Parts: C-alpha cells; sequence; structure tokens
C-alpha cells in the first residue's frame, strides 16, 4: 500500500487494499475453524480480521476526504460503510472508537456521531466505558449543532452515572458534568441531591465538600441538612468539613468537635477546628481554656484506657 | 467458587476425551455395519479392529496416567509437612484431612 | 456409551443412542452435547430438526436463542427470520400459559431487532417495537428495550418522542414515591408543558397545586398560576388565598376593578 500512495494514487492504494478486506458470508465460522485448524487452513481466508490491515486502510480514507464532505461525497459514503464495518466486524478498539465519532462532528454529522457512542459502550468493560462517557456526555452538552432536549441530555447521564456506579467507578466528572450543566439549561440548585448522590455512592469527599459551599450561595435550610449528613482518617476529614460548616453559619461545632473527636486515636485537627471556631470571633478566653481542658481530660482517659 | 456436581463433570470428561480424540484423527491425517442374525436374535457389528485396539489403548494410558499422577501426589505430601506431631501415615492423614475442614 | 462409539467411528450408533436420550426429556447437557455432535458430522439438516425438537423440550429463551446463533453463525438469511418468526409467535400463541418472563421476553424482541438493523430493514426493527409493546402493555423491560434502539438506529425526533414517555413514567414514579421534592414538580411539569401539551398539560398543573406548603412549596403555586395566566385565575387565586387578609380585601376592593388581574395577583 504504501509504495503505491506515493507512486500512483489514492485510489490505487484503496484498490489493491479492497482486495484485503471482503468479509464474506459469515465471519464466526471462518474465524473459528481458522483457530481450531493446526496450521493447515491459510490465513488468506481470515485475512480481514486483522486490526492493522483496517486501521491503515481507514486512515488513508480518513486523510483522502476532503475538510468539507456533507455526505453527499463517494468518500465519505465510503469512509462510513468502511468504519461501521469495523464495528460490524466487533474488532474496533476505544481509540479507534473515537476517531470515527470525531470524524462525524468534524463532518457535522453531529447526531450521528451519537449513534456511535451507543452501539459500542455495550460491547466495551468498564475503566473504557469511563473514557466514552466523558467524551460522549460532552459532545451531548458543549457542541453546538447538538440540539438535544433538556430531559434527552438528563437520559444520558442517569442512563450512565445509573450504570456505570453500578459496575463501580469512582464517576467524579459525569457527577459534575451533571452537576455544571443543570445551570446553564435549567438554572436551579436541583444540583445537591444530584451530586449527594456522589458523596453517598453504594475522591468522594471532594465532591462532597465543593458543594456544601455551593448551598451557602443559595440557603442555609440545605447547607444544615448537609452538616448532619456529611458526618455519616477519612471519618475526621467528614467531622474537619462539618465545623468549617458551624463556622460559615458555634455550640453546635464545639458538639460536633466532641462528636468528631469521640469519632476516631490523634485530634489535634479538631483542636485547630475548635480553636478555629474561638479565633473566628471578633469572646473570653475562657470557653476556650475549658475546651482545651475537656480535650486534655479526654486524652488523659484514653492514656487510662491504654 | 464451590464443587461440580456429577452431570456437569461427566460432560466435561465428555467433552475433553472428545478433544483427545479430535487430536488423535488429527495427528494421523497430519501423517498421511449392521447384521441381525433373525433365528438367534443377536445384533452383530462390524468395526475396524485399530479403533478397537486404539480404544483399549487409550484406556489403559489414561489409567496409568491418573494411576501416576496420584502417586506422585503420594510421595509428595507424605514429605511436606512433620510439624504436628503423628504416629503413622493413617494419622498424618487424618490430622491433614483435620486441616482442610478449617 | 457416546464416546466409545465416538472411538469406534460407529456414527450411526450414536446417533440413535441420542435419540433414544433425548426422548426421555434429561436435560440441557444432553441436548446441547447433541447439537454439538452435528456440529462435528457437518449434517447441518438433522441438527436443524434437533432444535426443533430441543425448544419444545426446554421451551425458554435461552434455547431458542441457541438456535439463533446457530443460525447467524451460518448467515443463512432465509433460515434465520424463519426461526425469529417461529420464537415470536409462539410467545404471543402461548401467552396465556405464563412461562416467559418480561425480563425473558425482552430478550427475543432486542434480538430481534438488532438482527434486523443489521440487516438494513429498519422499518421492521421499528415496527415489532409497536406490536410488542401494544402485544405487550405489561413488561417496562420490552418498552425501555425499544428506547436504546431507536438511540442506535432511530432519527432523532423519534427518540425524543419515546424518551418523553420514559422521563414520564419516571418522574410519576418517584413523585408517588417521594411526598415533598419540590425541585422535580419544576421539572416535572415542564416535561409537560415542553413536549406533552394537552387535557394531561393542564391536567398535572392541576395535580401538582393538589400536592401544593413550604417556602419550597408555595412558589410551585406560583408556578402553576403563571403558567395558568399564560395559557378563572381570579378564583382559583382567591381560593389559594384564603390561607392567611384584612389588609388584602382593603388592598383587593381598591385596585380589582379601578386598574388588572396582573394588579389582582399582586394581591397575592
Amino acid at each position: 500500500a504504501d509504495r503505491e500512495l506515493d507512486k500512483e494514487g489514492v485510489e490505487r492504494a484503496f484498490s489493491i487494499l479492497e482486495d484485503a478486506l471482503h468479509v464474506p458470508t459469515n465471519p464466526e465460522i471462518l474465524l473459528e475453524k481458522y483457530k481450531n485448524g493446526h496450521r493447515k487452513i491459510p490465513a488468506q481466508t481470515v485475512l480481514f480480521n486483522s486490526l492493522r490491515i483496517w486501521s491503515k486502510y481507514i486512515d488513508y480514507l480518513e486523510a483522502y476526504c476532503p475538510k468539507d464532505a456533507n455526505s453527499s461525497d463517494k468518500i465519505f459514503n465510503k469512509t462510513k460503510m468502511a468504519y461501521n464495518t469495523v464495528i460490524d466486524l466487533r474488532l474496533i478498539t476505544p481509540a479507534m472508537a473515537e476517531n470515527f465519532a470525531l470524524f462525524l462532528q468534524n463532518h457535522y454529522e453531529v447526531m450521528e456521531s451519537f449513534q456511535v457512542y451507543e452501539k459500542t459502550i455495550p460491547l466495551f468493560p468498564p475503566e473504557i466505558q469511563y473514557e466514552l462517557w466523558i467524551e460522549y456526555l460532552e459532545v451531548a452538552t458543549s457542541h453546538q449543532l447538538s440540539s438535544l432536549s433538556p430531559e434527552h441530555i438528563r437520559f444520558l447521564f442517569e442512563k450512565a452515572l445509573k450504570n456505570l456506579c453500578s459496575n463501580g467507578i469512582d464517576c467524579k466528572t459525569i457527577f459534575i458534568a451533571y452537576s455544571v450543566f443543570e445551570e446553564r439549561i435549567s438554572g436551579l440548585i436541583s444540583k445537591s441531591i444530584e451530586i449527594l448522590r456522589r458523596g453517598a455512592v453504594i475522591r468522594l469527599q471532594l465532591w462532597r465538600m465543593c458543594i456544601s459551599k455551593a448551598e451557602s450561595t443559595l440557603g442555609p435550610s440545605v447547607t444544615r441538612e448537609l452538616y448532619q449528613e456529611c458526618i455519616q482518617k477519612a471519618v475526621e476529614f467528614v467531622i474537619k468539613f462539618s465545623d468549617f460548616e458551624s463556622s460559615i453559619g458555634a455550640r453546635e461545632i464545639l458538639a460536633y468537635g466532641a462528636k468528631l473527636l469521640p469519632p476516631s486515636n490523634t485530634e489535634l485537627w479538631d483542636s485547630f477546628e475548635i480553636f478555629e471556631l474561638k479565633h473566628g470571633d471578633k469572646t473570653y478566653k475562657d470557653m476556650l481554656k475549658m475546651k482545651k481542658v475537656l480535650e486534655s481530660n479526654m486524652l488523659i482517659d484514653s492514656a487510662s484506657v491504654s | 467458587r464451590g464443587g461440580i456436581s456429577y452431570d456437569q463433570l461427566a460432560k466435561l470428561s465428555y467433552e475433553k476425551t472428545l478433544r483427545n480424540l479430535a487430536t488423535q484423527t488429527q495427528n494421523s491425517s497430519k501423517q498421511d455395519k449392521v447384521q441381525k442374525d433373525t433365528k438367534t436374535g443377536k445384533i452383530t457389528i462390524a468395526d475396524d479392529d485399530k479403533l478397537v485396539n486404539k480404544l483399549a489403548v487409550s484406556l489403559q494410558s489414561e489409567s496409568k496416567k491418573r494411576y501416576e499422577a496420584r502417586k506422585r501426589q503420594m510421595q509428595n505430601a507424605k514429605t511436606l509437612y512433620g510439624v504436628e506431631s503423628f504416629i503413622n501415615d493413617k494419622n498424618k492423614q487424618f490430622n491433614e484431612k483435620l486441616s482442610r475442614e478449617s | 456409551y457416546l464416546i466409545v462409539e465416538e472411538s469406534l467411528n460407529n456414527v450411526e450408533i450414536v446417533r440413535s443412542l441420542y435419540t433414544k436420550w433425548c426422548s426421555l426429556e434429561p436435560g440441557v447437557n444432553a441436548w446441547n452435547s447433541f447439537v454439538d455432535f452435528e456440529i462435528r458430522q457437518k449434517n447441518w439438516n438433522g441438527v436443524r430438526e434437533i432444535y426443533s425438537k430441543y425448544v419444545m423440550a426446554h421451551p425458554q429463551m435461552q434455547t431458542w436463542l441457541k438456535w439463533v446463533r446457530f443460525e447467524n453463525r451460518h448467515g443463512n438469511t432465509e433460515f434465520t427470520r424463519s426461526v425469529y418468526s417461529l420464537a415470536i409467535d409462539t410467545v404471543a400463541n402461548l401467552q396465556n400459559l405464563q412461562i416467559w418472563s418480561d425480563m425473558e421476553v425482552a430478550k427475543l424482541v432486542n434480538s430481534f431487532a438488532h438482527w434486523e438493523a443489521a440487516q438494513q430493514e429498519y422499518e421492521r426493527s421499528s415496527a415489532l417495537y409497536q406490536i410488542a409493546i401494544e402485544k405487550w402493555p405489561s413488561n417496562q423491560l420490552l418498552k425501555a428495550g425499544l428506547l436504546d434502539f431507536e438511540k442506535q438506529f432511530g432519527d432523532i425526533n423519534s427518540i425524543e418522542e419515546t424518551i418523553s414517555y420514559k422521563r414520564k413514567m419516571e418522574y410519576e414514579t418517584i413523585l408517588s414515591n417521594n411526598a415533598y421534592d419540590y425541585d422535580t414538580w419544576w421539572l416535572y411539569l415542564d416535561l409537560i408543558s415542553e413536549s406533552f401539551p394537552k387535557q394531561i398539560m393542564q391536567t398535572f398543573e392541576k395535580a401538582i397545586v393538589d400536592s401544593r406548603k413550604e417556602l419550597s412549596k408555595n412558589v410551585q403555586w406560583k408556578r402553576y398560576i403563571y403558567l395558568w395566566m399564560r395559557y378563572v385565575e381570579l378564583e382559583l387565586e382567591n381560593s389559594l388565598l384564603e390561607e392567611e387578609f384584612q389588609r388584602l380585601i382593603d388592598d383587593i376592593i381598591p385596585h380589582k376593578h379601578f386598574t388588572k388581574i396582573w394588579l389582582m395577583y399582586a394581591k397575592f
């Protein structure tokens, strides 16, 4: 192929490489009879299976198609059937599945590139679907030609988000993409229960903390519910987050310092928390010294237990 | 996990000998009726004496191979463990049997 | 008995043995080794006779879908849709016996449709979803498996038509479960105002303002108000404003007939 591409046209380079890729009647039987055949059956018959053959065939097509193809052209109809044949042969790698969906979005075939993500995710195992769902959900919300309804974009998240956390992946971004887009198209703070689910799946502390900042902008009635639910090493970090929420909107915070120190070992960071709560006031270094006195006595009790 | 039932074990044993009979025909191919006597009622089948000999040889080879794969397991398991107190070999095989329980 | 007569290359004795053994209805291990026997012998017409009997001995989709995995392995298109036509009629013919579950019939409808999508006939892929949902309105899995077919092979207005229904059922089942989640109301109404406009569109707005006391609640009524107002309006406005208003009635009398309805709603 490579010597003929320089000497002769790419149409000559296709035609010598078209003869490689005849998918005859049945690839399932020929693939199996080749694998079970002990070196007697030639690989001339099962030559279509080879990924290397398809990728450099396609890369000639995707290079030869013009920058404006718009589906009238023969070649854009030719590279799409050659791309779809790879998916039907099922020998498509996930970087190659992105190269076809990217291929359609440059040539304004955006609404058919959502079919491209749709066909392939089923075929792949998770830990790889997470990289396709980023590129699929981002085209749905960011690309300008995609006019999808806000109940259709919400379908694409909560079909993925439910499916993808079911097999078990951290899913930090998809939660945020379903969190960020909710203001740009809908514009209400339903964001919290959409993002609470990140904190309570069945990193996670870094999803819980940024949003409990966000409802202190909107309204304190839905902050204080999170401050309760935030606390129910990692446990100690959750207690610290609760103390910060109390400072934003003090006795509940000090008692929380007790609840957190009693949550777990070391507790000096909690001392920094109560000290922060004391420092926040613009009252008497009496309750503070009493607090350090109570903490020290608790430490002495822990030493007695040990 | 868990164990395999006898109807699932018998099929896998039947699937395995079909692959031994497949490669036996492939190793052979690489190198190169019914009569019912009406008076007695007996049915006589005429078959190749080579395939009956290859049936009798392969059963003896599988019988010896499992005999040798178990004999080495007897010689290895006797010379693995000697920590816990024993008296004879039947005590060792019983105290090892208590270990597979827990 | 089999692997000895296999070893003697007596192919007519294992065939006579298997015909007897599959007559006593033993289980799926026997039949699957009997369809694997004829693949060895290349008897393609004989193994097709077995699956005719194998679906009658074990009526279940993993025996029917095994027979379509046989036919799609060989690529014979005339034989595969004949099996597909026999599989979906027998579910319809034997509906009252109740031996295939809702998740079980969804595997047959989807594997019929995704095969017809690969056979480039999208109008047969599309129409069978309608007959299956009507033929079975009970199973949600066949309705939900209808949607994923449109996502892959359908044109965009058809997906949005079907998407609007699944969102309708899922918003309906949360609000029946969860009592006062006011943020799902403000989308469920806007689900029906956007894509469902009809008698239902007015009706839910009644059914919402039924559910409407919080600060979190009452602004939903404000939405239903203008939703009514954009399109009576005074009559429902007085009924809701009755929550309590002596200053309001004195404010009402001075600027109801004097100035508008928008002035009337300003009091509320």
